[PDB]
């Protein structure tokens, strides 16, 4: 549920409303050497 | 045929989303009067129509922005070490000394763009926040940043590969149509066009003030209208005064409601107008997000042929930016440098069999013929593996007459004389 | 509402006209991943596309070099990248793991090899040179009976 | 397999822009008269905006 600002509201865990700060994905790194391909 | 390039870097700015906005149904029209709500309230249901109209216009706005930079769901980061085989991006990554997770060139269009008068609208009339904040789209702008030097386009289609960046530049010339090897005997003095001209791009953004004129007429259009919707309530519109408390406190109750009347009519045209002309600025912006979001898609995440859609010149790469209510692209282009003159000929016929070129074109300076590419000058010895062979000589038109040397004759005769030498010693025992 | 409408009409005959009845080259146009065909169907006030694409599965690192100087003579890939399991080299293509033996049927020579950065060495299995040995094995043989009485 | 080839000539039309106007508040609205531009400039800015 988008509050605004970054901030969005959902109905979780014994039940209730919370707000959070969105996640835009999860973390990934590539590994980059100057002699290696995929 | 071009004798020498040079690499240009062209920028480009589109609006992505405008200022989301919001009215009140009551204070606009009968401020703080009990009797101007009490008589407006038979006027039907308008104001519901005009906020289900602005509702849709601000979700709509918080959909584009979402759309447009939003094409990854991985965010990846640039590996510590910076270097790129001789490459320099230090001006595009982000800056890990401001407290804002910004580079050079964003930090200058933040600041040549700018954005009382706000405490004077007092007259039910706010402005909502967007719902992702600057540093969520500055981190989308540095995750593709980071996937787009460190493993080519594969990232747009499936798992990321890595690859070696003069590996990559290697594929993209090979795309243009110039084989990959011009790269590898230039490449200290390619970087060298790439580092300086990127350069070259953070003065110009700050040298004329008409370049960010796109991204400004956006936030003074909506600050004009605000304004003249502010001050259209002075107007009489035909009654005795503007003030309303004024006509209820000098007047009966047997003709005000006629006065009102003709206030309270005004008031609400001008509203409506108001309202129709956000709705066709909101389908101009929709239109022009559209665009964008095409341009991120194509230009960024590949490569493409489409002449003059990416850049002037034969398209290389591109990198993105974000600016307020906005977004800018940087285009690497490829573009031929001084020419020089030559004489040529369609087909050539040696054994009354013509030949074509298998990929480039005929030339000659002036005494001999050789075979090149098309968009740089690297003169070869016509051979059989350079040209093939296709009916008699007698019906192309303009054909020249000059001797091939077929390296089936090195592969061949490089053994057929040491034989034949072999079998003149042999002759003598 | 009837302008929105036919943008979004004419954004699907553009659609209709260019993944159907060929094959896009733009990226992301026709759907996520390599383009190979699309398929379409009708619904009550619009259409249904079914983009058939094609997506890279699990992937191998190797080490890789620019070029191969064996004769001297640096040596370039036709078609393909070179890359190496750890012993000795091969060139295949990009979207497909297939080694093949390096040979003249498959790289082209430009200038010398202390241009180019990162080069290194390898013999080049040449091969006209061995379909030409088929024979000039069977011509030193026969010499050799020649000679011998 | 083809063994011939035609090549044909299409045309197409495109519009590309529309006849510029103007208009003219006071005389439209209020012809020759001066009482009615005179109680006209009590109705705030529309023209302006038009
Ligand atoms: C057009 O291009 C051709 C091919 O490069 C030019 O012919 C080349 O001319 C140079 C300059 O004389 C030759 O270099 C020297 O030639 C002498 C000839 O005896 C030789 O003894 C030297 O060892 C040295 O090689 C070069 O050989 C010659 N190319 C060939 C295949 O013989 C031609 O001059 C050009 N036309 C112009 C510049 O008007
Ligand atoms: C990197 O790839 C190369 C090329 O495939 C590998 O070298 C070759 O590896 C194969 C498979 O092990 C060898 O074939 C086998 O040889 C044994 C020797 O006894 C034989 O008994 C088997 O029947 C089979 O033919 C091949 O000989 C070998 N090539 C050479 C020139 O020795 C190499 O092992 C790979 N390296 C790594 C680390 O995987
Ligand atoms: C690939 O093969 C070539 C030739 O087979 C290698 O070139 C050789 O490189 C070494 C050093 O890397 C050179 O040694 C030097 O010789 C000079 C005298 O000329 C001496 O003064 C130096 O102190 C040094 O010892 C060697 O001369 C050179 N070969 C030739 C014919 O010039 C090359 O290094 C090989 N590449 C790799 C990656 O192994
Ligand atoms: C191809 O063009 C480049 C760019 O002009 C040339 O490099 C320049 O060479 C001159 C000397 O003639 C130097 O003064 C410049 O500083 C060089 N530019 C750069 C960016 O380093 C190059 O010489 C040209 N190549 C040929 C074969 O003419
Ligand atoms: C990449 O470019 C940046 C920007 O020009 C280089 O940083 C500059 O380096 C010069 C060298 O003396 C300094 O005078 C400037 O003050 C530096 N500017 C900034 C903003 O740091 C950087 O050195 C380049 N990268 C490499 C590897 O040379
Ligand atoms: C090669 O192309 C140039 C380009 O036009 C020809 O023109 C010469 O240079 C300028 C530019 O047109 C003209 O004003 C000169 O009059 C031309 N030179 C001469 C000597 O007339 C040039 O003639 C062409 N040369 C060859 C050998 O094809
Ligand atoms: C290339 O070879 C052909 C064939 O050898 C030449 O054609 C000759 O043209 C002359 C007049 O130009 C005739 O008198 C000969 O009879 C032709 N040859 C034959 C076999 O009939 C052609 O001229 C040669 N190209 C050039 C530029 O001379
Ligand atoms: C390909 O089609 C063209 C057009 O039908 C053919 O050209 C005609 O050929 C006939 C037979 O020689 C002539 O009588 C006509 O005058 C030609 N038409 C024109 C406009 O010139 C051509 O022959 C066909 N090619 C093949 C290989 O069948
Ligand atoms: C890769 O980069 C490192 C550090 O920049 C350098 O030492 C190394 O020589 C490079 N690799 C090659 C093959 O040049
Ligand atoms: C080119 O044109 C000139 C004059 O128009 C003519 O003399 C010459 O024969 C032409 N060359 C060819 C190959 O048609």
């Amino acid at each position: 549920i988008p509050i605004g600002a970054g901030i969005c509201a959902s109905y979780q865990t014994s039940q209730s409303i919370i707000a959070y700060t969105m996640s835009l994905g999860a973390e990934n790194s590539v590994a980059y050497s100057n002699n290696s391909i995929a | 045929i071009p004798t020498n390039f040079t690499i240009s870097v062209t920028t480009e700015i589109l609006p992505v989303s405008m200022t989301k906005t919001s009215v009140d149904c009551t204070m606009y029209i009968c401020g703080d009067s009990t009797e101007c709500s009490n008589l407006l309230l038979q006027y039907g249901s308008f104001c519901t129509q005009l906020n289900r109209a602005l509702t849709g216009i601000a979700v709509e706005q918080d959909k584009n922005t979402q759309e447009v930079f939003a094409q990854v769901k991985q965010i990846y980061k640039t590996p510590p070490i910076k270097y790129f085989g001789g490459f320099n991006f230090s001006q595009i990554l982000p800056d890990p000394s401001k407290p804002s997770k910004r580079s050079f060139i964003e930090d200058l269009l933040f600041n040549k763009v700018t954005l009382l008068i706000c405490a004077q609208k007092f007259k039910g009339l706010t402005v909502l926040p967007p719902l992702l904040t600057d540093e969520m789209i500055a981190q989308y702008t540095s995750a593709l940043l980071a996937g787009t030097i460190t493993s080519g386009w594969t990232f747009g289609a499936g798992a990321a590969l890595q690859i070696p960046f003069a590996m990559q530049m290697a594929y993209r010339f090979n795309g243009i149509g110039v084989t990959q090897n011009v790269l590898y005997e230039n490449q200290k003095l390619i970087a060298n066009q790439f580092n300086s001209a990127i350069g070259k791009i953070q003065d110009s953004l700050s040298s004329t003030a008409s370049a960010l004129g796109k991204l400004q007429d956006v936030v003074n259009h909506n600050a004009q209208a605000l304004n003249t919707l502010v001050k259209q309530l002075s107007s009489k519109f035909g009654a005795i005064s503007s003030v309303l408390n004024d006509i209820f406190s000098r007047l009966d109750k047997v003709e005000a409601e006629v006065q009102i009347d003709r206030l309270i009519t005004g008031r609400l045209q001008s509203l409506q107008t108001y309202v129709t002309q956000q709705l066709i600025r909101a389908a101009e912006i929709r239109a022009s997000a559209n665009l964008a979001a095409t341009k991120m898609s194509e230009c960024v995440l590949g490569q493409s042929k489409r002449v003059d859609f990416c850049g002037k010149g034969y398209h290389l790469m591109s990198f993105p930016q974000s600016a307020p209510h906005g977004v800018v692209f940087l285009h690497v282009t490829y573009v031929p440098a001084q020419e020089k003159n030559f004489t040529t000929a369609p087909a050539i016929c040696h054994d009354g069999k013509a030949h074509f070129p298998r990929e480039g074109v005929f030339v000659s300076n002036g005494t001999h013929w050789f075979v090149t590419q098309r968009n740089f000058y690297e003169p070869q010895i016509i051979t059989t593996d350079n040209t093939f062979v296709s009916g008699n000589c007698d019906v192309v038109i303009g054909i020249v007459n000059n001797t091939v040397y077929d390296p089936l004759q090195p592969e061949l005769d490089s053994f057929k004389e040491e034989l034949d030498k072999y079998f003149k010693n042999h002759t003598s025992p």
